[PDB]
């Protein structure tokens, strides 16, 4: 989801 | 202070919120997600108290972001409700609701609730 | 869909919600208190998913009302987050947060949470 | 409060 | 009052709540999922105001269920906070928070909020 | 860690929470309010996951406090829902609901929601 | 989830 | 309310 933190 | 809301704010997750506060209560801007990126940007619209109390209270406001833009659609929308406190360390303290579009069967767990604090740092 | 959301809606307390959904995902309208004459109208702005899923899934949306107009100022704002479910009996099911401006010391009890269901009455 | 019902 | 709360209740999803209110403000019982055989029972513990107000005011209460028993473990817990309203049709109106155990990175979406209304069926 | 919940925790407001976690999921203790004081203490009871996932996830738990003791009755009850994360800096991150007993007329604004973070410091 | 309805 | 901070 764009509301959460990065998927790094 | 009144138009002290206008500016760029960041939250603890790294999202950026850029808003313009109109003299009559409107809030307009962009909310961008993770990485910064190109269109990790979504439109936001809200409202705030343009005549807050003259007692050291914060200024009530709220806004919404529907998570759809020309590149992604996460079929959900988030609303942040909270207050602005200005001063040396201005902050916007909020609680939010993220509702996803579900079928009746999943409607019971369609909404997540959390809290975010935004600062201009 | 925008048409489906556009119109007049009422909730279980007797409040009135008049909204127009624009093709760009925007929501504009007025919210009115439960009965209580004419000067109980407040401006509202929100957003909805203008491209929901096929399926019988609801359309997510949300809006905000700052309780200040030319007659009153309650120093608070409410945001409703929910889903629009169309059909012959269309409904908008929401959860809302009402935050009042407080001092640092009462900030802990500045927010109320509740839920409202809206029924459509006019297009 | 304008979000609640009419008064008594 | 304790008697009034003691008994079996069901909510709109078909889940079962069996509670006993003790004179000290304690709540103990079992919660069961919507239909779904016998091994869908979980322990619940809560507290209520054993000395509410006279008036037609509800009795505040709340309870928690950790969704782990001898058959399943969903790594989550739900708490219901609401009011018991007695009368010929007694009801417990609540708002609930369901939190799942997550990693630091998904902590932001660890909690769901909803509302349930319970109707009393047995004493 | 499992019985790492047991102990004395404090939140950002200054309230103290003392709990005992039983091996099977129970949470019992005292919650004391402002000043410390004598019976600014209230009983709390809850439940937690006694077999959390073996992945670095936090432990789900929740508890309730009805605000009545032999000295005061605030005709309300609060429930905290959240998770425990242990380690060097153990914390219990929660969101809570405080419902007051009202008449039907005021039932719409009977519940407040907030968040608290407890630490052993 | 044991808090939701029966399945399909 | 006993849940809030002191009234100092």
């Amino acid at each position: 989801h764009p509301q959460g933190p990065p998927c790094k | 202070a009144e138009a002290g809301i206008t500016g760029t704010w960041y939250n603890q997750l790294g999202s950026t919120f850029i808003v313009t506060a109109g003299a009559d209560g409107a809030l307009t801007g962009t909310y961008e997600s993770a990485v910064g990126n190109a269109e990790s940007r979504y439109v936001l619209t809200g409202r705030y108290d343009s005549a807050p109390a003259t007692d050291g209270s914060g200024t009530a406001l709220g806004w919404t972001v529907a998570w759809k833009n020309n590149y992604r659609n996460a079929h959900s929308a988030t609303t942040w409700s909270g207050q602005y406190v200005g001063g040396a360390e201005a902050r916007i303290n909020t609680q939010w609701l993220l509702t996803s579009g579900t079928t009746e069967a999943n409607a019971w767990k369609s909404t997540l609730v959390g809290h975010d604090t935004f600062t201009k740092v």
